[PDB]
């Protein structure tokens, strides 16, 4: 259903700010590489054709 | 035909299509 | 007796349409993404009387080809294209595949990919000589420096395959990849050619175009349309259970 | 058959007639198109009495589903293929206050004739024992 | 005789 | 000819208990991800025919098979349950909620009908057994 | 004993009850550092498989075990704390916040729909005894 | 022919 | 058969 | 064996304790 | 013999 | 005829049970009572009542005991009623436990009416029989 | 006796008092 597709979507954002904690948390580091996260979406599925 | 009364011959198949 | 599945056709395609809305909204930080459209066609059925009765179906016409906002990251192989400009990469099934992002990645052999697709060239898919820094020119054109190595020394190694399709031109595959319809297809041929009318900014990564407004009006309207076929669905099955259970 | 219940029938029919075209018209509230590519227009029933052979009192048949002739709704929308020369599509002119309200009347209508019938048929099986 | 039962008719009109 | 009508809806109380089950199965497994043989949930509908051997105009209703409902199998990415896929994503069942209970209480409201015709009819034939008497 | 649309039914209510039972222990557990022992907390998971049944067509919902969870342990640096391993980080629990509430949001919502399934059925049932009587 | 009951036969089927 | 019914005894005793 | 059957013996008692004994 | 309803013992306590 | 009683005991248990948490809500910041002792948080026994020897029966409220939490303490060495230290003491009710009691004893209280109301319609149904 | 038995001699009244 929906909920589980806005579960995903939410646990994205969280990802992607665990990924923005983490690079804030660096940022006096010596030599660290800042880390980018990107998201894809999953299989579409077809119901009926056109 | 009037609507609740009786003939002899069926009707047609309905069918209700979503593109011409 | 059958409006109740009328009221029950029209909740669970505002369950789909909600569906569809909640996969949009997932994806608003999903780079280069297009949203999928949503519509209620109503289908009339054709009965001899009176077709007073016509049922709802969801639908998703297409998608939606409106450019989103770009971020610009220092970075010389994330790249966005023009307003309704493509780029090709090698589909999953061999096959070819049109898509807006521009988040070119390289591989320890050279060779580029857009989440692991291979991107095609003109001369197929394009390869870069192991370990060397890249940039992109503002026409598809890819210019390779190997490291530790005079700058003047610089020489361009392949072009991207450019395209530019509508919508209309445009079907979303099943795996995330835009491809052409069938009858674009038959029009515009099997493989597009590039355009070379498109212009390309290195730098500059595209992100989504969900809109928040449309998204939450739609949520509203799905939500208040349930609550009315619900209601529909109540009052048919007061009526009937009072005739049968009486009339016997 | 029977007269009482001849015109309950025909008036149970009619109000289940209305309540099927109200529920379909709240169901294409939001609709855009249609098979054809035409806005979908809300449909009314036509009530006219069945008194052919009674005088002027009978049931009620359903003559006719028309369409509404309300203003269709436009909106501006000209990346749709349906937007027309100058951009604005047709979207239906369903008025969802009304719809629900025929809703419950003619709910409130279909329980008052199964009580009607009901009532007659009660009637009769006492009249079947006369005299006994 | 009689026309469109209901939302319709019990709605205000221009006079035609 | 009046006892035909306990076989007919006598059948047509036996169908609609069948179709009743058959929906509330599936809708008690919509949240399913595994069945006994390891496969997912398919979601299950059953069939009418008219009880009508070659020859019999009318006759009651019967159960003829049931067959796996025709729906893409709903995929969820969760690459961390034991059950998965090639690519993590899990089978669930094509249960559409609204349309399994919209059939339970169509098979409920049909089924009492039936039952206010059997009644109605024992009422009858007692009567007709009280024919001159 | 139990009528099968009342087993069924039931089977789903159970059901429903533990996975909303090991959502809210989740949910409990998600700061804990130690156990009854000292082994960090393990989110558990419930895992439905449909009641094979003879019928096979028709069957509820039976839970096989509780099975936990195999993702990679939280890592905190607390080097002070004697669960600190030779490296000094202190293993959290893998409890997700927003997929426990997910969870009971599920759950509840399959768990009133059964009621609703049997609170429609039942009165079919009592007035199928009246067919006799 | 008879058909499945219901809720697969009273949606709008595929076009095929 | 292969069925059976919703107001049937526990087919799974 | 199944959660809901019937058994001649009654169930262990509850205990939960705080430490490892 | 049942003992304490609710809260009381649904705390974890020591055993005594 | 004996589920009456069952069910009245029920209902009376859980009525105990409902007021012994509203007295602990309603003195959770208590100071003193009549005399110069602390309020000291009331919790009911339920126990098992069984009067003919069939194991099993209704539920009974045994005793209304005071928990043996122990006392919370607040320095206010000015009250006069302090110990020797200033301290005062002040109850140990668990607020979130009274309310949870609150809203548990409410659901056992209706499912024991509804279970009333079904087994009383099934008792004047029986009076029926064969006529 | 029992909390909801039957006697024949009246409860003691019941009084609240603010100190005792």
């Amino acid at each position: 259903s929906s909920l589980w597709i806005a579960k995903t979507g939410l646990d994205a954002q969280q990802t992607n700010m665990d990924v923005i904690a983490n690079n804030l948390a660096n940022v006096s580091t010596n030599g660290f590489k800042r880390q980018r996260a990107v998201f894809e979406d999953l299989l579409y599925q077809t119901i009926r054709q056109p | 035909g009037v609507p609740g009364a009786l003939s002899n011959q069926p009707a047609p198949p309905n069918e209700a299509p979503i593109a011409t | 007796d059958h409006a109740i599945y009328t009221a029950m056709g029209a909740a669970s395609q505002t369950l789909n349409q909600q569906a569809v809305t909640a996969s949009n909204l997932a994806n608003a930080s999903t780079p280069g993404f297009r949203a999928q459209l949503n519509a209620l066609r109503a289908v009339p059925v054709d009965g001899l009387s009176l077709a007073t009765r016509t049922l709802v179906t969801a639908s998703t016409p297409g998608a939606d080809m409106t450019p989103g906002q770009l971020d610009y990251t220092s970075r010389p192989l994330d790249v966005a294209l023009q307003q309704d400009g493509w780029l090709v990469v090698q589909a999953a099934d061999g096959a070819e595949g049109y898509t807006r992002n521009g988040n070119i990645q390289v591989g320890p052999t050279g060779q580029l990919t857009i989440q692991g697709h291979p991107v095609i060239g003109e001369g197929g898919p394009i390869t870069v000589p192991e370990g060397s820094e890249i940039t992109i020119a503002a026409d598809g054109t890819i210019s390779a420096l190997n490291p530790g190595d005079p700058p003047n020394t610089v020489a361009p190694v392949g072009r991207l395959k450019l395209v530019k399709a509508e919508g209309n031109e445009v079907q979303r595959s099943d795996d995330g990849l835009f491809r052409l319809t069938a009858e674009a297809q038959a029009e515009r041929g099997a493989v597009l050619a590039a355009d070379p009318s498109i212009r390309i900014m290195s730098g500059v990564l595209e992100g989504s175009n969900v809109k928040p407004v449309e998204a939450m009006t739609d949520m509203i309207a799905n939500a208040r349309r349930f609550e009315m076929q619900m209601k529909v669905i109540t009052s048919v099955d007061e009526n009937e259970g009072r005739a049968n259970q009486l009339l016997s | 058959l029977l007269n009482i219940f001849d015109i309950a029938g025909s008036a149970l029919a009619a109000q289940s007639k209305r309540l099927n075209v109200a529920a379909s018209n709240l169901a294409n509230a939001d609709s855009v198109t249609g098979p054809d590519g035409q806005p979908y227009r809300a449909k009314q029933v036509v009530f006219q009495v069945d008194a052919a052979p009674g005088q002027a009192t009978g049931g009620v048949k359903v003559a006719s589903v028309i369409e509404s002739q309300a203003p269709e709704k436009l909106v501006y929308e000209p990346g749709n293929p349906l937007a027309d020369a100058n951009g604005y599509v047709k979207m239906p002119n369903v008025d969802v206050v009304g719809e629900m309200v025929n809703t419950m009347s003619a709910s409130r209508s279909y329980q008052a004739n199964i009580e009607v019938l009901n009532t007659v048929k009660s009637m009769m099986l006492k009249t079947l024992t006369l005299g006994q």
